[PDB]
Order: structure tokens, then sequence, then C-alpha cells
RNA sequence: GCUUGAGUCUCGUAGAGGGGGGUAGAAUUCCAGGUGUAGCGGUGAAAUGCGUAGAGAUCUGGAGGAAUACCGGUGGCGAAGGCGGCCCCCUGGACGAAGACUGACGCUCAGGUGCGAAAGCGUGGGGAGCAAACAGGAUUAGAUACCCUGGUAGUCCACGCCGUAAACGAUGUCGACUUGGAGGUUGUGCCCUUGAGGCGUGGCUUCCGGAGCUAACGCGUUAAGUCGACCGCCUGGGGAG
RNA sequence: UUUUUUUUUUUUUUUUUUUU
């Protein structure tokens, strides 16, 4: 999760941490988790998406 | 592959988020999938398979 | 089947000839046979076969007229201990007349007409109309 | 689950002539030397539960396998419980 | 005879304690009769995390063909041992006799 | 009462259905090494114990100090003691001694009794903490490091082994876990040896209450020739302290020698 | 006399293990002291603490409480429930097989036997983080409130009377059923294994196919159309649990 | 799968016969 940049003329390449551990994370976790519910709905959405 | 030497040769399968990516990509046999999955096993929990950038 | 000898014979031959064949093959029992028998000899299947003579199998040629079962209006009353044993005057006259049954009595397995003229009661196996 | 020094004279002792191990004399003085051994173990582990139906379904049918041996075989049977008690 | 696959870390820089306490710990492995399809010296090597404070370990692996009476026994004296970091045991499916 | 040999009471068919039952641990005579304890009060002269009665306190089990360490030895019996709850047992020593030790709920085989500077880490005599592992049970503790045990008896009060405190300054314990004392001090493990006797009521009375003692029974009822309280006619009613001394919670303790207590949270 | 229903050996093969054991690892409280000065939480709008007796945070030194974060799944097991890391022991079930040995020792069950989600009884406690009650500040047509800091119980359970309700093919016992053909998976027989599996073929599972049966949705053979061994429930409103 | 911008609004009586 550590990542330079360079020369730093403010170079905005610590872009890429998007990928999961940056951005990924938040899908059960916000204040609060979503607590009930959300176990079936990760394998509802797999029908979702058949397009 | 179901041992060692081997997977240290195989660390194309780990995609940039640091993880395994699924074999859509070159398409493999279930027998020799499930057998490197535990070859990648055992040197992970001994760091022989170091995980991800910072470990 | 084991659990009402000889039942299955008459599911069996309701099944394979609504099913669109022809045929029907099963191991024999110690009524089927004499059924197989009576069932060409009034004309209800086109033949029967009986093969393997020592252990023998079982074969029977249905009659898949219009593509429908000869016997979807058949049924097989007389079921375990709760038997059905009926006098000479008793039995069966079904369909206003036209009838039939077949029956099982003092003189082998035959049809409730051919019994009634023999003069004799007997096993109810099944109502064949 | 005991010793071959023991099934071996099992074998010996309640055949008849060639290949009986799994004959119905042989297979009840097998189960009644099986319980009787495990009978010498089980006083161990102290929560065993795991271990012990088979002990309890073997021995069911010891009690069962002598209700059939009766029935068919009355010598059998007879010279058998004056080996090995069992009637229980 | 089970094929434990046993990883243990001492402390970093004690290259002179080291060569004889690999001989006081394989001694409980013959004690056993038990057997020794490989043993690796890992080195100096550094950590996955901060654990016990000097960044690095003295690594060890060993592979023993040895029984289930050894290896609470083991376990005590890496524990006890205060020369010692972490120590972990993997098992069976074969045996490893190939260096790492 | 959940732990085996649990022993209990009878169905109601008299009036005691407890005290204890337990069969095989009194025997007779009182052997050769005893004594006993002393008449009633008498202070010298106008007693400050109060309600007295003091007959029969009787006997007592005479082994302290306990210091005989490597010596190795095995065990006859286990007893009681009326005193202490506790499950006190005939250790002979084999250069050729019999003793009475302090010992856990069942030690009996007749066992492998051993202790001392590094040579085991057994069942064990009175045990350096310095010496030996951590843990959860460690009893006897020279309650400051040569005058003798804290607790004589085995009776739940877990004193517990901390690993690298303070400079051997272990012991985690009932009413202040930091009272920071030396792994110098000897253990034996461990505390519970006669939890039924004492996890249960014995009795309302049972003959440890009335053949030989009185216990507390009044302070502040009854005739104001006493206590601050209060007037008569079954009323009472006031504001009465424990005078000159306090109650439900003040503290009384500033200066002492020792006074290990270092943190102390109270409740 | 057999068809071998039924088992015990022989021989193999793995996972989120029925019960005791060993126990790997982010945050973060609040302290010994290492500091920057006034501002940190909180909201439809903010509040009661708080701030020249310095709002956190952030290092370094320490004292406590002990989830399973994932090769973790586009999944795996299981009688239900119901566990998420791995291991030592008792070693459940199984169940892929050269066979050996006996020939129905069988299936399926009521009263009972065990098990028993919610909950009370515990008897002594293990006493994080969150959050019913607890305790208020606040939004006040009354909040007897939901916030937001603070808050236990629930976390789980040695051990045991536990009935029990939403654990529905609105549905057991099952053998015969042989138009089937299509996937999702598991183990496996045979191939110059030039190979994405070709020819096969049971198990675990789902897809969803005629003759019939037939309202309307369509269900279309293992499925309600035949044939059946029962341990059953089924006595109409409202009387009731 | 965060869905409190205020809570409440009295009974009637509509009602084009009938077999098909």
């Amino acid at each position: 999760i550590k990542v330079r940049e360079n020369e730093p003329f403010d170079v905005a390449l610590r872009r890429f941490k998007r990928s999961c551990e940056k951005a990924g994370v938040l899908a059960e976790v916000r204040r609060r988790e979503f607590y009930e519910k959300p176990t079936t709905e990760r394998k509802r959405a797999k029908a979702s998406a058949v397009k | 592959e179901i041992d060692y030497k081997d997977i240290a040769t195989l660390k194309n399968y780990i995609t940039e988020s640091g993880k395994i990516v699924p074999s859509r990509i070159t398409g493999t046999r279930a027998k020799y999938q499930r057998q490197l999955a535990r070859a990648i096993k055992r040197a992970r929990y001994l760091s022989l398979l170091p995980y991800t950038d910072r470990h | 089947s084991m659990q009402d000898p000889i039942a299955d014979m008459l599911t069996r031959i309701r099944n394979g000839q609504a099913a669109n064949k022809a045929a029907v093959t099963m191991p024999s029992s110690k009524l089927k046979v004499a059924i197989a028998n009576v069932l060409k000899e009034e004309g209800f299947i086109e033949d029967f076969k009986v093969e393997g003579d020592t252990k023998p199998e079982l074969e029977l040629t249905l009659k898949y007229f219009q593509g429908k079962a000869v016997v979807e209006s058949i049924q097989r009353v007389s079921r375990p201990g709760l038997r059905i044993y009926k006098r000479k005057d008793e039995l069966p006259k079904v369909m206003a007349g036209l009838g039939i049954a077949v029956v099982s009595t003092s003189k082998g397995v035959m049809t409730d007409r051919a019994a009634r003229q023999a003069g004799l009661g007997g096993e109810i196996i099944c109502y064949v109309a | 689950s005991l010793s071959t020094e023991a099934t071996a004279k099992i074998v010996s002792e309640f055949g008849r002539d060639a290949n009986d191990t799994g004959s119905t004399e042989v297979q009840v003085a097998l189960l009644t030397a099986q319980i009787n051994h495990l009978q010498g173990h089980f006083a161990e582990h102290k929560k065993d539960h795991h271990s012990r139906r088979g002990l309890l379904r073997m021995v069911s049918q010891r009690r069962k396998l002598l209700d059939y041996l009766k029935r068919k075989d009355v010598a059998r049977y007879t010279r058998l419980i004056e080996r090995l008690g069992l009637r229980r | 005879m089970r094929h434990y696959e046993i990883v243990f870390m001492v402390h970093p820089d004690q290259s002179e304690q080291v060569p004889g306490m690999i001989e006081r710990y394989t001694a409980a492995i013959t004690g056993a009769e038990g057997k020794i399809h490989r043993l690796e010296d890992w080195g100096r090597r550094q950590l996955a995390y901060p654990i016990n404070k000097l960044h690095k370990a003295h690594y060890v692996l060993m592979n023993v063909e040895a029984p289930q009476e050894v290896i609470d026994e083991l376990e005590t004296t890496f524990r006890f041992n205060d020369a010692v970091i972490r120590s972990m045991v993997m098992r069976t499916k074969h045996a490893v006799t190939e260096a790492s | 009462v959940k732990c085996k040999p649990t022993s209990p009471g009878r169905r109601h068919v008299v009036k005691v259905v407890n005290p204890e039952l337990h069969k095989g641990k009194p025997f007779a005579p009182l052997l050769e090494k005893n004594s006993k304890s002393g008449g009633r009060n008498n202070n010298g002269r106008i007693t400050t114990r109060h309600i007295g009665g003091g007959h029969k306190q009787a006997y007592r089990i005479v082994d302290f100090k306990r210091n005989k360490d490597g010596i190795p030895a095995v065990v006859e019996r286990l007893e009681y003691d009326p005193n202490r709850s506790a499950n006190i047992a005939l250790v002979l020593y084999k250069d050729g001694e019999r003793r009475y030790i302090l010992a856990p709920k069942g030690l009996k085989a007749g066992d492998q009794i051993q202790s001392g500077v590094d040579a085991a880490i057994k069942p064990g005599n009175t045990l350096p903490m310095r010496n030996i592992p951590v843990g959860s049970t460690v009893h006897n503790v020279e309650m400051k490091p040569g005058k003798g045990g804290q607790l004589a008896r085995s009776a739940g009060t877990y004193v517990q082994i901390v690993a690298r405190d303070g400079a051997y300054v272990t012991l985690r314990l009932r009413s202040g876990e930091m009272r920071k004392v030396e792994a110098d001090c000897r253990a034996t493990l461990g505390e519970v040896g006669n939890a039924e006797h004492m996890l249960r009521v014995l009795g309302k009375a049972g003959a440890a209450r009335w053949r030989g003692v009185r216990p507390t029974v009044r302070g502040t009822a009854m005739n104001p020739v006493d206590h601050p309280h209060g007037g008569g006619e079954g009323r009472n009613f006031g504001k009465h302290p424990v005078t000159p001394w306090g109650v439900q919670t003040k503290g009384k303790k500033t200066r002492s020698n020792k006074r290990t207590d270092k943190f102390i949270v109270r409740r």
C-alpha cells in the first residue's frame, strides 16, 4: 500500500492502488457494515451481469 | 507444480493487485491447477512465494 | 415391485403403450405369462413372445393405434391381503355390456365372460376397460 | 482391532476344513474377541464417543447373528455358546 | 513418521550459537529414530512484519520423518527459547528432500 | 458442585441433607507428630474479640516451612482439615521421613514427588518460581521470600505466574494483581484440592460453628450499651455508623513497611 | 433351493471435524514520557463533557481483553442445525475397489431412545469493539425517540429438564420406469494422450421432453398417469390450543 | 440492501323492477 512519487512536481502516479486495496475494501464496510442480508446477495448479482 | 521448484517460475499468474488470476486467460486443465493451488499454499505460509509487494 | 406380486404387469402395459413403443420386455412371473396370452387371444396386443427359455424373458407387441394406449381405461382392483374374490354371478359386466375384465380362478387366468360361462367365481385381477 | 497372534488363533479354533475366516462361527468368535480387546483400551481418552458407536453397533450384530444362527442351524449355534457364552 | 515441514525463526546475528543449536534441536529427532529429509540454513533474511524488533531472522527449515511424540516437545523447546521469534509446522502429502 | 467425586446431599428424609457426605478422608489415631490450640481468648484482661463460647479449638497440623525440596517422595493417603476445608496428604520422603502437605485434587498413584533449583518441574514440595515455566496455578507462595506459605490451603485462590513482568515481580491474584513480589518466592502447584467443602453450605448449624465456639450473630440490634443506636420500641430509624471506625466504604491504611499495592483498582 | 437384499475383513482416498487439546495476526483504548497550539467528536442544524491544570493525534516504553480478516471461491460440506486459519488424540460418516465368507441376518415405525434454533433456571464467572434496556444532551404539537459520545445483554457455554414456532417437492416408503436429449460437477475405463478431451460412464446435481394426463397461466416418466407395505395426521363455523 | 417534509378528516345516502 506504499507508493513513491518522483521529482515530485505533484505527478499523480499514486493511481494504480484502486485495483483492490485502496478502493474495493468498502464492499462490506462504510459506517457500519451491512450486517444482515449480504451473503446470498453476492451470488444474486452474478445473474444481473449475464450481458 | 505440486511442490516447490516450479512455483518460483509461475509468478506470472499474480495480477498487479497482488492476487492469483482466474485461468480464463490461458485455459488450464482442472487437475494441474488444483495441484498448483496447494503448491502455492505451502509457498504462501512459508514466505517462499512472498505475497504482494511489501511482503 | 416385490411389495405387490404381480402388479407391475398392468402398469408396464400402460406405460410403454402410451410412450410411443410397439414393444415392451421384462422378466417373467407366476401369473404374467398367462395374462400376456389372454391379452393376445382377445387381441388387446398384436403378439407376445417368451425368450431365453431356461430362465426366460417375457415380451409383448403393444398396439400403438393413433399413438394412444389401448389400456388407458384399465384398473388393477385386487391388492395385497385385501383380495377380491367374487362369486360366479357377482363378476364384472362393465361398459353397459361391451366389457371386459381379466380374472384368475380354479382353471387359470381368463376373461370374466369365459369365467361366467364355465360358471365359476374368482380373483379379480383387472377391469381391462 | 487386536493382533494376528489372537486372530490366526481364532481362524484355527473356529474354522472346520479350508477358507472359513469370514464364516458365521469365525465371524462371531472374531466379533466376541474384538469387543473383549476394545474393552481393554476404551478405558482411555475420557471423551471417546467418536469411537464408541462401532463397539456398540458390533455387539448389537453379535446378539443379532446369534438370533439368526439359532433359526439357521441349531448344532452351529449350540456348540458355539459352550465356547463363547454370549447368549445375553 | 509424518513428514513435518517445520520452519523456525531464531535471533538474527548469533551465527556462532545456531550451528550447535540445530544439533540441540536434531537431538530430539534422532532420539525418536526419526530422520531428516531436508535441513536448511535460510540465513539473516528480512521480515514480512515487525516481529521481535531486529527486522531479520536467522531462518531454519527442516522436513522430518518423525513421530507425534516429538512435536509438542519441539513446540515447547522453541517457545520456552527466548531467542525464537516465531515457529510453525506443516506435515505430510509426501516428503520434501529438495532445498527451497 | 459439578466436578467428580461430587458427593451429593441425601433426599429430604431428615433435617440434615447437607453437610458434606465424603467417604474415605477421616482416619485414626491422631498420628505421632501433632498439637492443639489453647483455652479461650484470655488476652489480659477485658477481651476485644466478641461472642467467644471458646471450647474445643481443637487439634492442628504442625507442618509449616516445608523446605524439604530435592529429596524425592511418595503418597500413602489424603485427609481433611476442618480449620481450612483442605485436601492435606501423607508424604513419605525417601530419606526416612513422613510429612503432611497441602496437595491438589487427586495427587496420589503413589506419584513422583520432588522439587528444587533446576532439578524438577513436577509435583514438588516447595519450588522457586525463578527456576520454572509460566502457569495459572502456583499455591504456596512464601509470603515474603524466606517466611512461609501465604496460602496454607488449596481453596481455589488461583495466584497465577505472569512471565517477564518488571524483573521477576510476578503473580496475578485476587484483591490486587500488582502485589509485585519476586520469583525468588516458592510455589507448589496448585490451588484446587477441596472445592466441595466450600462451594456449598455445610450447615445451619453443623458441628463447625457450635460444638466449640460462637461466630458473630449480633452487634447493632438489642441493648444501646454497645453500638450508637437506637432508643427501643422496635423503631431505631437513625443515622448509625460503625464508630469511630466506619463501614460500607472509606479505606483505613496510609503508611506501613512493604506496602506494595501500586494500582489497586478497587471495584 | 437362489435372486444375494445384509455385514465383517482386505485395500484405498479428502474437505470449513462430533469432544478435549496446542494457538498465528490489523485496528485501538489508556498510560510512562517524547510534542504542535488552541480546537477535536456529532448533525435535517448540532449537542452534555472539553480548551495557560494544552481538542485529538503521532512515536517510544508498557499493562489488559483473544473475532478468523484469507490459496476462500464465479464455493464446500452436512441428519437438521452449523463451525470458517491449522493440528494432536478419540478417528464420525463413508465409499472408489481385485475379492473372500455366510445365504433375507431385510425394510419401514407408534408409545419411547437420542437430538433439541428463540427463551427462562442456572452455579461460578470468562468481564475488548458495537448496541435493546441503562443514562441524557438534543428535534418537542406529548418523544414515554430514533440519534451522538458514553451503555450492558446478545459473542459464546463446562454441564443438563429443554418440544420447538416459519426445519413446505405447501409432499414417506420406494422398486420396477430405459423416446430422452442439454448443462453444472466429481471420480474414473480406453487413446502414436500431435488436443481446446476424443470414444466412453456411474455417482452428485439440475436442466426441463412425447403418448398421455388436460380449465388460466402450462405442468409434460421417474413429477401428481399406472401399482402398492402403512407408524401416522383428516370430524365443518365459533367453542382451542 | 438508510429510507420519520407535521398527525388527524362523523354517520348515513347514492346505487333506474323482473323470469330469460
